[PDB]
């Protein structure tokens, strides 16, 4: 066997304060980043987790020693308190998230259609989350694995970068929804479906009399009519 | 007198302590109890705790940490020996991540530790790799990883084992 640690711990009982130096000194981990694989479940990311999908690979780092992490650090640095209150605040006045609606108006411009994406508002949650932290696409799509609806979170770029704090946002703000990172036809996508809370009352009738007000921007809408089409035949396993 | 230890070894992190030990006759049951409050980001030293109870018992044994989440803070129950039916993480020293639902646990002993740790290629030489938990108490749930730290500078550490063993 091995009693290498025996000489340190007779040292360690007699010098208390070179423990403590010590034991603090064990502050550099020794794997920073570390491959994964999709479809990858985001519920198995910690609270200082980032992940990072591009043509380099998929990879789940430490958000401490991450430059991209670093970088965004003193913008979104922002308490859960003023920010669970903040999305719930923004779910009553849906107006300014033009990204959000357009994918409803593109898909089913009906009020039943709008009724069916207001009865989950963790989805909104999720589009505005992501939206802090810029340019995504959301679809949505019916659950065939559960009469509930799916989310699907397309990325604009081929190279991916979520924050630690980001995620952290993302999976507490949508406890009861599963996120899962896929790839499909080039285009990363987080899948937010439900796995198995103080929402405001949302008046379907009041969004779609003011969704008639609301002038669209004509490229986005075929934009999502395209989207779609592409994303169709995904299957996404459960 | 463990306790004490214990208590000077968590002393630069925020994990509560809870208030005697045979070197010749170690206990099966329950030696020490760290608490972890809701909010929280403070790291276990796991690998040095389990280590020094090795050092701290005469008669071989093998010690254990159970890690569980209470449903309002972390549990970290101490052990000489691993309890029949206690649970282990199954992880790597690259995939670390275990997640614990409410009245959910884990746990690790230094036999099985050893056996992440000879698997991962980590260096076995003391002090240079050590694993510590690293938890995140976001509730209903608590997120552990048990990550491998290493010193910021060696050359003070290979100095230290110098001062020990000059004192032998
Ligand atoms: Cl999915
Ligand atoms: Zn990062």
């Amino acid at each position: 066997g091995t009693d290498r640690y025996a000489p340190y711990f007779a040292y360690a009982a007699a010098q208390p304060s070179d423990e403590v130096t010590t034991v603090r000194g064990l502050s550099n981990p020794l794997i920073k980043t570390a491959p994964v694989t999709l479809p990858f479940d985001l519920g198995q990311a910690v609270a200082d987790n980032c992940l990072s999908l591009s043509g380099m690979g998929y990879y789940l780092g430490l958000g401490g020693c991450c430059p991209t992490c670093a970088a965004a650090e003193p913008r979104l640095g922002s308490d859960r308190a003023a920010l669970v209150l903040a999305y719930v605040q923004q779910l009553n006045s849906i107006y300014e998230y033009r990204v959000f609606l357009a994918s409803v108006a593109a898909r089913d411009p009906s009020e039943r259609a709008l009724e069916e994406v207001l009865a989950h508002p963790e989805l909104f949650f999720a589009y505005y989350v992501l939206r802090d932290g810029r340019d995504v696409r959301v679809l949505f799509f019916e659950d065939p694995d559960a009469g509930a609806l799916m989310m699907y979170v397309v990325f604009p770029e081929k190279s991916v970068h979520v924050h630690h704090r980001v995620l952290d946002r993302l999976l507490g703000a949508c406890a009861g929804h599963r996120i899962v990172a896929h790839v499909w036809q080039t285009m990363f996508v987080l899948v937010v479906r439900k796995k198995g809370d103080d929402v405001p009352a949302v008046s379907a009738s009041d969004i779609y009399c003011k969704m008639r007000d609301i002038s669209f921007d004509g490229e986005l809408l075929l934009e999502y009519k395209r989207l779609y089409a592409a994303f169709e035949d995904f299957r996404p396993p459960r | 007198t463990l306790v004490q230890r214990l208590k000077l070894i968590l002393s630069g992190g925020n994990l509560r302590c809870s208030d005697a030990c045979d070197p010749e006759r170690p206990p099966t049951r329950c030696v020490f109890q760290v608490h972890g409050q809701d909010g929280s980001n403070d790291t276990f030293p796991l690998e040095y705790v389990l280590r020094l109870m090795r050092s701290w018992a005469h008669v071989p044994c093998d010690p254990y940490v159970r890690v569980q989440n209470t449903g309002v803070s972390v549990l970290f129950q101490g052990f000489f020996f691993r309890p029949a039916d206690a649970p282990l993480a199954a992880i790597t020293a690259e995939h670390n991540n275990v997640i614990l639902a409410s009245t959910h646990s884990t746990g690790m002993s230094l036999s099985a530790l050893d056996d992440i740790k000879r698997a991962g290629g980590v260096d076995t030489r003391p002090l240079r790799a050590m694993m510590s938990v690293s938890c995140f108490v976001r509730m209903p749930r608590v997120q552990l990883s048990f990550r491998f730290m290493g010193p910021d500078d060696a050359s003070q550490t290979q100095r230290l084992l110098d001062r020990a063993e000059m004192r032998q």
